[PDB]
This record gives structure tokens, sequence and C-alpha cells, in this order.
């Protein structure tokens, strides 16, 4: 499940997934998820924000990306 | 930047590259362990959860990677060897480490940021005004560097670290700024032997003045100033301390100091100091006090102790109310009922009434003691603890006392299950001890009296383990040490179970346990001795050596402890049992070959006392009052030893037993023993001859002096009887020393020598004294002779300074103003009673009848004392009279020198003196007389009670002038008086201390000098007594109301037709050995204090056993039926 986007994510409601995600870009809002497995951050998501609202990560966060603004 | 808002994230891995990634946590985000091997920034922002926690740089970080915190970090972890630096920028981190791998490593710290505690295994630089509470800096840490110091630091390498800046930690720190004020730093407090209360404080800004207020322990507020009292001062740089007078009021004293510089005032500064010398009496419960009869003399201690209050539904109850108590099983129907019934308010209202005898006294309530369930409870949680508190509170309010002190016995092991115990007891106890100070203190905010607060303790070293003695002791006025029952029968084998020292390895003592107390941290001001009024039995022990450290067996039938008083009265040297003292415990024991007892008594209590006062310890306390002896021996040399002066050691004192060896022929002595108990000091098991030095013993009498049989504490002299040399007429004194050498305590000085008598043949004399006033030729009720063997002529009196028929007195004759009465004195009928005592002298050749110049009222001794001219010319004119009406001697009765009583007859300051050379002067013209005569004339005096009297007249330079002084052991008390008591009672009652008495009074005049062979015990055929008497305890030592209708003196005869059956009831006070009548419906209540033929047998025996010349009764016409003088005279015959 390796995005690309926008604001991608459920509206009022929690919602499960799982395996490896890999969030590859600027800009990315994920919300009411619940992911079993890894999320990546990619150097690709480069000098550029990440938002992740109410999500839970069972497996590894792993930051290689991001600014500090 | 990555956001993570009310997320959950596991652990976190940080690879980027170049520049940072910022990490935020909002709200309600999780975070768990960073890994950091790039460069980045946590931060936390609007934080609700708890975000992120573990941090750690690994090795894979780049050189110059750049890595912020700002947030609440667990545990920081630099472990990365690419020269790392770690900013924190805002927040706290409980531990930051900084390991041994992290070469070069470089820690900045912004000015917000707190690390609890920093770790350091590296020579690392840590920079900013960032805070370090902690800095363990190990071996690796050597030589780190802080730009502001760490608050504190630990590690081996410690020492070696660099702070501040280049000035040095802290920097060039100055100024300032404006300081000028006095203020005063309490250093200390300390009491002595002696009373004095010392304060030492350091006072900033002397300015050669300071006022200290102290408040005593019954509220007394006093006040000392440098202006008025820097005698009591001394200044040294800051140092100054204050010194008080000696002889302060034992007990908690309230002090406040201040200094000032005119105008600019201090800082008041406060505290409590303790003044040694408290003695707490334990007194039971389970005792009666209203009813009791052998008495609480509360002069001899400081504070009594009501045991117990008990815990019921975790509320502090009397005993009555503890089921655990009244329905004790063990014991019969009849006494669970007898406890069911506890008089404790009764009790309670009667022990605080004893203030009224002692103002200074404190009454406690004790709450707890043996087998008292409901502390583990009561102390539990803080609610628990809120009602037992205030519960506490209620009781010392209800019945008015003046503290609480709590017994448990014990926290966390029960005793080991005798009561319920936790873990939880220890904490617990302190948190009680915290909330009842903390109520107490609130309380006097209100009432501004001071209340104590107290525990006792166990001895042991597992009580000592159970409880925070350095945490309650702030808390506490003091620790009562329960230094008894420290081995028994449990033991296998027997030792002390109260001894002041540890004679053997495993003997516990008083010194064992207050060593252990000191060695915990608890201050000797705050230590009570403890002691016990009762015993510790061991039954078949090894018949071997003295019995003490020897084997025992079966302990079955045992009593287990027997109280002081019953040892007294059957066991100490007593029954087969041998009084034994170890020296090195200084602790007394019985043996008898099978059961041994363990105790404690005069001596041990004295080694005690020293203990106490050689350590500077705040006092004797002992377990319990009732215990002791008739005379209350243990609690009054508890009191003696404590408030001796300093600079004078306790002379031994003596008392008599046995006084008389009376001579069988003029030259036959039989054989006999004096018996002379102690009241002060303790005779060796066994003494030596060189410890007793006896005179008058006749010469080829010998004697030897040994202790004596069936007493604990008592010279017997065995006078081995023999001829003496030349006929015995009068009585021999004989004069027995008690050397310092004889007694068990260290440094006593020899007692006075006390007297006792060898009686000639015909034994002691029977005196009456005969009225004049009395037509005795007519008088139906004649004088026998046969049972007298002295009588006395009242009175002839002065005029003219000459001697003179009692008819010559107008002051008498005209006394009533009845023209019948008149004429009667006028007409009084001396001659006629002189023919009358001329046949008494026929009918008993031997009888003596000797004039009594003077009386009640009767005026002109101070003139005829006052010069050689005057004495002379009284005397001459005496022993005329003498001669011509047939008198065998002479006695005087001036009633009183000196104050005359008070303002009856004419008197002086010199009458002391003059007294003196007066007997002296008639001793002289009475032995020409007799010279002359071909025969001997007495010489005697009557004699009064009152100390007054007794420092009025030279006792101990005119009994050598004198065959005997009758003294008046009688009008002790009557209507002047509002309050009843004994008026010529043989013993002082156990429920009056100190008060009048035959003993007491005669006593006195032997601590004088004067031989008791000197002495006449006086009877008194008549009463005193007092109307409007409340009935209780039938009238005695009852408070009084109005006397308008106080019976005044009825004789016995108005006692026989108006009194006895009348209404009025008998009753005995055991103690005084005297009787008394009560009629509750006479005058509003009426009380009689009187003699009879009890209580004149028992001062004839008096007079007998302590040696004395014989007795004297006031009249012979008060008792027309002979019964009074028959029973003095039945008990002298005897
Ligand atoms: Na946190």
């Amino acid at each position: 499940a390796y995005d690309k986007a926008g604001t991608y994510g459920p509206a009022s409601g929690t919602e499960t997934i799982d395996g490896n995600v890999k969030v590859t870009v600027p800009g990315v809002t994920l919300r009411n998820l619940v992911i079993k497995g890894d999320l990546l951050l990619s150097e690709g998501v480069g000098s550029g924000d990440v938002t992740l609202d109410k999500v839970s990560v069972h497996g590894l966060t792993t930051v290689s990306g991001g600014g500090e603004n | 930047s990555v956001h993570m808002n009310d997320s959950v994230i596991g652990v976190v891995y940080v690879d980027k590259k170049d520049t940072p990634v910022r990490i935020v946590a909002k709200g309600s985000a999780k975070v768990g362990e960073v890994i950091i091997a790039g460069s980045v920034k946590l931060e936390e922002t609007d934080l609700t959860g708890t975000g992120f926690e573990k941090v750690v740089l690994k090795d894979l970080l780049p050189a110059n990677a750049k890595v912020t915190l700002s947030g609440s970090f667990t545990d920081v972890d630099v472990a990365a060897s690419a020269n790392p630096q770690l900013n924190v920028n805002s927040g706290t981190i409980e531990r930051l480490t900084v390991a041994a791998s992290s070469k070069d490593a470089v820690i900045v710290l912004a000015s917000g940021v707190k690390v609890t505690t920093l770790t350091l295994n590296i020579k690392t630089q840590i920079k900013g005004q960032g805070s370090v509470g902690t800095a363990v800096v190990n071996l690796g840490g050597k030589g780190s560097s802080f730009e502001s110091a760490p608050g504190k630091t630990e590690g081996i390498a410690k020492d070696s670290v660099t702070t501040g800046g280049s000035f040095g930690g802290g920097g060039y720190g100055g100024g300032s700024g404006s300081s000028s004020n006095p203020v005063v730093k309490l250093i200390s407090t300390a009491s002595n032997n002696d009373r004095q209360l010392v304060l030492k404080f350091n006072a900033y800004g002397w300015d050669n003045n300071a006022t200290i207020v102290l408040t005593s322990p019954a509220g007394k507020q006093t006040t000392y100033t440098y202006e008025k009292n820097s005698a009591q001062f001394a200044v040294s740089a800051p140092e100054v301390t204050f010194t008080s007078d000696k002889g302060l009021a034992a007990g908690t004293w309230l002090y406040s100091v201040k200094t000032a510089k005119g105008s600019v005032t201090s800082d008041t500064v406060t505290g409590k100091a303790f003044v040694q010398g408290k003695i707490v009496s334990y007194i039971p419960a389970w005792v009666d006090w209203a009813k009791d009869e052998r008495g609480v003399d509360a002069t001899k201690f400081t504070h009594l102790y009501y045991a117990f209050g008990r815990i019921n539904n975790g509320k502090v109850v009397t005993i009555k109310e503890d089921a655990k108590w009244t329905e004790d099983p063990t014991i019969t129907e009849a006494d669970r009922i007898k406890r069911r019934n506890n008089p404790d308010e009764s009790n309670l209202a009667y022990l605080t009434g004893l203030k009224a005898k002692n103002p200074n006294l404190k009454v406690l309530v004790s709450i707890g003691g043996w087998e008292a369930e409901g502390f583990s409870d009561a102390a539990l949680t803080p609610e628990s603890r809120e009602v037992f508190a205030n519960s506490a509170l209620d009781f010392m309010n209800k019945y008015n006392l003046d503290g609480i002190d709590l017994d448990w016995e014990y926290p966390v092991y029960g005793a080991w299950g005798v009561i319920k115990s936790r873990p939880e007891d220890k904490a617990n106890f302190t948190a009680l001890l915290k909330l009842l100070r903390e109520k107490l203190d609130a309380q006097s905010t209100t009432t501004n009296k001071y209340y104590e607060l107290a525990i006792a303790a166990g001895a042991s070293k597992t009580y000592t383990d159970s409880v925070e003695l350095t945490k309650i002791t702030p808390y506490l006025d003091y620790i009562n040490l329960m230094t008894y029952d420290l081995h028994g029968g449990w033991d296998p084998a027997t030792s002390h179970h109260t001894a002041v020292y540890s004679a053997t390895n495993n003997q516990l003592s008083v010194d064992s346990t207050v060593k252990l107390y000191l060695n915990n941290g608890v201050p000797a001001e705050k230590l009570m001795v403890g002691g016990a009024f009762y015993s510790r039995v061991w039954q078949n022990v090894e018949n071997k050596g003295t019995g003490l450290s020897e084997k025992a067996g079966s302990q079955a039938g045992s009593p287990g402890t027997i109280v002081y008083s019953e040892l007294v009265n059957n066991y100490i040297n007593k029954n087969g049992y041998t009084r034994y003292w170890d020296d090195t415990a200084k602790a007394p024991y019985l043996f008898n070959g099978s059961t041994f007892i363990s105790y404690e008594d005069t001596a041990s209590a004295a080694y005690k006392a020293e203990y106490i006062k050689q350590n500077n310890l705040a006092g004797f306390m002992y377990w319990e009052y009732s215990q002791d002896s008739d005379s209350h021996e243990l609690a009054n040399t508890i009191y003696s030893r404590l408030y001796a002066k300093s600079g004078t050691p306790l002379s031994v004192g003596t008392s008599v037993y046995a006084g008389t060896v009376t001579m069988a022929t003029y030259t036959q002595l039989p054989a006999g023993t004096f018996i002379l108990p102690l009241t002060q000091g303790t005779l060796k098991p066994v003494i030596s001859a060189s410890d007793v030095t006896v005179s008058g013993i006749p010469a080829g009498i010998t004697y030897t002096v040994a202790n004596a049989a069936d007493h604990r504490n008592a010279v017997a002299v065995y006078v081995n009887g023999g001829t003496v040399a030349s006929n015995v007429y009068d009585p021999i004194d004989v004069r027995v020393v008690v050397k310092a050498s004889a007694v068990l305590e260290a440094n006593m000085t020899d007692s006075a020598p006390a007297s006792v008598t060898i009686m000639p043949k015909f034994g002691p004399i029977l005196l009456g004294y005969v009225p004049g006033w009395v037509d005795w030729t007519n008088s139906a009720y004649k004088v026998d002779a046969t049972k007298l063997t002295h009588i006395n002529y009242a009175f002839a009196r002065i005029k003219d300074n000459k001697v003179v028929k009692i008819s010559e007195d107008i002051n008498w004759v005209n006394e009533f103003p009845s023209e019948e009465i008149r004429e009667q004195r006028r007409n009084n009928p001396d001659d006629a009673n002189f023919a009358y005592l001329k046949t008494l002298k026929q009918q008993n050749p031997s009888l003596k009848v000797l004039v009594s110049i003077g009386g009640w009222a009767a005026e002109g001794f101070s003139d005829a004392a006052l010069t050689p001219e005057t004495r002379e010319e009284l005397a001459n004119s005496a022993i005329a009279f003498m001669h011509q009406y047939g008198f065998d001697g002479i006695d005087l009765d001036w009633e009183y020198p000196v104050y005359g009583a008070f303002g009856v007859i004419k008197s002086r300051p010199e009458d002391k003196q003059n007294f003196t050379a007066l007997l002296k002067l008639f001793r002289e013209k009475l032995d020409v007389e007799g010279a002359l005569h071909g025969k001997y004339y007495e010489l005697a005096i009557a004699s009064a009670a009152a100390p007054i009297y007794i420092n009025s007249v030279e006792l101990d330079k005119i009994h050598q002038y004198l065959d005997y002084m009758s003294v008046m052991t009688y009008d002790y008390h009557g209507s002047w008086e509002s309050k009843t008591a004994h008026q010529a009672s043989v013993y002082t009652s156990a429920l009056s201390p100190g008060d009048f008495s035959a003993d007491s009074v005669l006593t006195a005049y032997r601590k004088q000098g004067v031989p008791a062979s000197k002495l006449v015990i006086g009877g008194a055929f008549y009463a005193r007594g007092w109307v409007n008497v409340p009935n209780i305890n039938h009238g005695l030592f009852q408070q009084a109301g109005d006397q308008a209708k106080n019976p005044g003196t009825p004789t016995y005869n108005d006692l026989v037709k108006d009194y006895f059956d009348k209404g009025y009831t008998r009753y005995w006070d055991n103690s005084a050995k005297a009787p008394y009548l009560y009629n509750p419906d006479a005058n509003g209540g009426t009380f009689i204090t009187y003699d009879d033929e009890e209580s004149l047998k028992y001062k004839a025996e008096y007079a007998k056993n302590q040696g004395l010349r014989g007795v004297m009764f006031w009249d012979y016409s008060q008792d027309i039926s002979g019964k009074l003088l028959g029973a003095i005279f039945n008990e002298l015959k005897a």
C-alpha cells in the first residue's frame, strides 16, 4: 500500500489495513488508520510535510525524509 | 515535517540524511523508542498523552549530524562514536547517559531544560544554562565540563569535573544586595541535673540586646533580656547562650528568642526545651481509687499516667468498654462482673483531684498496654487514623488531662500474635503520631495550654527494628523505655528483669537499652528509664550458687510476677528467702534454694536514678504505683534521688522497730535485741561489725550487730546481757550510728546517732494530769494510784514572778462572767487537793506527784526567763512551793516560748535561749534541793507538736536538764480549720500524707537529738470535731461547712452519755490507728476525732516499742469509767 497523493484515509471512522506502507511524497495526510506492519517515509518525502491523524503502527515506523518546517 | 497527531507509533528509526526531519507529537500521541541514525528534531506540542519516551543515538549516526530534543523524555542515550552533539532545547529527561563510545560528546542544555540524572562514561562537554539535578561521573567521564554546575555530583571521578566560567562554578558572584537585619538562628538546648535550661543561638547583628520568654509546663510566662539579665547571658562571636536559674520544673518548656538594634526588631523564633527530672507514675485503672486506703502522695512524682484507655471500633474508650479485658475467660464470672463495672470516671476524677496536693502534676491518658487490640487497624489508613486521633483528643478533653501517651505492644510483630499486626504498622505508627501532634498543636492555638505526646517503647532490638525512631522522635516529648521484663521465666536460666547494668554478655539492662536507643539517634533528653514495682519469678531453679544464672525447670505452677508490697510483707529476708545483690548489675534478687525472684528495691532504684542523672536522661518511669510498700518506699526513694541537692550527699536514715531492752533487777540485764530499719539507704545483705557503732551499752556487757532476721533492711543490735556494775535507776540512752560502709549505695554519709533505750526494772512511766479545779476529796470518782507512776497537778501559776496557787491568777479566775464560776475559782480547792494527793502518796508509796506550773494562757514565763535575777527568783519560789505542798518535782508548761500561742501570753524572740537558761537553773537548784533533802526531785516540761514549737525551743540543749518531756501528741486539728482529720492519731493516715501523728512528732523530736527515753507520748481524754461534714468516707478528710455549731471539746464522759449509739457510728482508720465517729444526721453531718481504748493501747505499744519513757494523758477527770486509763495500764504491763 505505497501512497503518492493528497489526504488519503477514513472520516469519522477508524479503518484497519495491514502490510508494509511507503508514503513516498510531500503533504500526504493519513487518517483514522490502524497499520499492522511497517510504515516507511523514504527520501522522496524530501523537505516537505506528512501529517498522521489518529493513526496506529503495530510494526516499525522509519522516517527517512521530511524537513524542519 | 512529520506530525503524529493523537496517533500511536511503535519503534521509530531515523536515518534522515544531511538536514533534519522535524518529528512532532500532538495531543494523545504515543511513540515507542526513537533510534537515531540521522539528523532529526523531536518535538512534543500540545501533548495530553505521553508521546516520546526512550531515545538512543546509535553508532550509525553520521559525523556532524544535528540531533535535537524538545519534550519530556525517559532514558536518552548517546552511544555514537561520530563526535556526537545532542541539543536539548526544552523540557525534561529522566536519565541521560553518554556512553564510553561517544568520543568528544557535547551536550547542549537550553535554559529551561531539566535533566534529573546525567551519567558520564566519556569526557563530555555540557553547555548551556540548562539544569542537571545529579551528574554521575564514572571513570570514563573524568575531566568533563559543565557551563553551569550540576545540582549534585556523584561517581568515582566527581572531583575531576570543571564548572562555571573561567572564574569557577557560580562565577564572580558579586554583589549583592543590601543585607542588614538582625536574624536569630537556634543552635540547640540542654538541661542538667540541677534543672537549668540552657539556650544556645547564633545572633547575627548582635547589638548587645535580646529578649527571651519562657513558658513553664504549668503555663507561667517568664521574660529575660540582655538589659536586665546579662548575668544569665554569655556572648561570643555569633554564639550567645542563655542560662536560666537552677531548679526549673521538670518537663517541657516553651521558649521564644529575638534580638534588635534600637527599633529594627528581629524575627521572633520559638521552640521546646526539656528540663530533666520527670517521674512518670503509671496508675492502674482497675484499682478503685475513690475507695483506696493505701493512698497516693503525688508530691513524689511529676506525671501520672492512667493505665489504660482502650480501643473499641477504632475509638478511644475507658477500659470497662474493652471486651477483650472484661470478658477474659481465664478469670471468674465474679471477676468479669467487677471488670465490667470498672469505675473509670470516678478514678479519673480522684486522680486529677490530686493536683490540689501537687499543682504541677500532669495527668495523661495512656492508651493501649499489654494485650490491648486495635492499633494496627486504627493506624491503617488516613480516615482510621482520623477517627482515632479525634477520639483520643475527646478522651483527653473529657477528663481534663494534660496529654496523651500511646503504649502499642507492639508494631509489626504484635508481641508475636498477642495482638494483630502488619508490616505497615511501622510507617503507620509514624503517621498516627504525626497526626496527634498536629491536632494537639491545633487545639493549643485556641486554648493556649501546651499538651504532651509520648509513647512507651519496647526494649528489644525487634522493637527498634519495627518503628521509625528518627522519624517519630520529633513528634514526641519523650519515649518511656520499658526497661523491665527483660528476662523472665520464659528463659531457660535465671537473670535480672530490670537491672541497671549488664553484668554478663547476654543480660539486657537499662544500660543496654539506653545505648540501643542513643545509637539510633534518639536524644538522651527524650529518654525515660523504666523501673518496676514487681518481680519476675522462676520456679524449680537448680540449687546452686545464689540461684542467679542457674538453670530452671518447669514453670507450670509459677505466679510469674509477685508485686513489691507482697515481697516486702512475706519474702524479702522472710520465709527462707535470702536477699542477694549483684554488684555489677546493681540489682537485688531473692533465692530460697528453688524459687528465684528478680526485683527492684531501694538500692536498685538509687542506682537507676544515678544512671539517669549521669547520662542526662529525661527521668524515671515506673510500672506501677500501687505495687509499692506501705510507706511508698520506692516512689519516695526515686523522688529523693532525682531531687537531691548537688554538693550534699544523702545521709543514711533510720527508724526504730524494737527500741527497748528492760533490766530484770537493779543490776541484771537480760539478753535483748534492738532493731532499726533504714529509712534511707540499703544495707548489704550481710553487714560487718565495723559498719555500725553502738554507744551506751554498760561496761562489761557484750553485744554484736547484724542484719535483723525477718526484715528487709534493718540493723539488729544483740545485747548479750549480764550484770551491770552498779544499780540502774534510770533509763540508759543507747545510740546507733549506721556507717556509710553499711549500705549498697555508693556515696552516702553516716546516719545520725539513733536513740534506743535500756529501761530500768520498773519499766515505763504512766503519768496522769490531775486537774486542780476538781475537788477530789468530794469527787465520787477517785484517783487510782496503783495504776499511775506519776501525777502532774494542774496548775500553779506565776504572779509577780512568784509561784502561786491558780486562784491567784485573776485572768483565770475571771475568765467567765458567771458569778458562780468566779466564786468557785476564787475558792479553788488547792489545799484540800494537796491533802488528797498526800493520801494517794500513802497507798502507792512509789507514786511521784509533781506540780505543773503554767498551762494554757498562763503568764509570767517570758518575764521570768529574762535575766539571771528573774530566773533565780522564779526558781527559788517554785522550789518553796514544791516543798510547802509536798511535791516530788516540778513540771513547767510554758505555752509557748517565742510565739506566745499567737498573742495569748507575752512573748519575745529571746524566750528560745532563755527557756534553756531557765531549765538549766531549775535543774541546778533541784540538784541542790535533792542533796539537802536526801532525795531526788524531777524536772519535766510539757511540750507541743508543731514545727513552730520545735523551732522556738532548743530541744537538743534542754533534754539534759529534764527527766522527760510530756509531748502533747494531740490537738493536731480542730474547729479552727474547715477540713476534717485526726486530732490525736498515733500514726499518720495513709490518706493524709505529711500529716501529724505521735509517730511523726516524736520522730521529729528525735531528729533534733532528744533521746527516746526523755520522751513521753500523750493521750487525750477529750474529743474535737466538725459539723456540716459531707457523708463521704464517713466524713474523714472531708471539706466541712459552717462551724458555728461545732461541738468544741467534749470529754470522753460526754462521748459516753451523749454520742455513742446516738446516731454516731464508730469508724477506724487502720493506717492511723485512730477512731472517729460520724453521724450524718446531727448538724449537717458531725465528725468526731478522739482517743479510745484501742488507740491508747497502740500509744502505749508505741512507747514500749520505741523506747520511750512512758505515756501521759490529759486528764484524769475526763473518763469516770477508768477504762481509758485501764487500757494504757494493761498494755504497759503486758
Ligand atoms: Na514524552
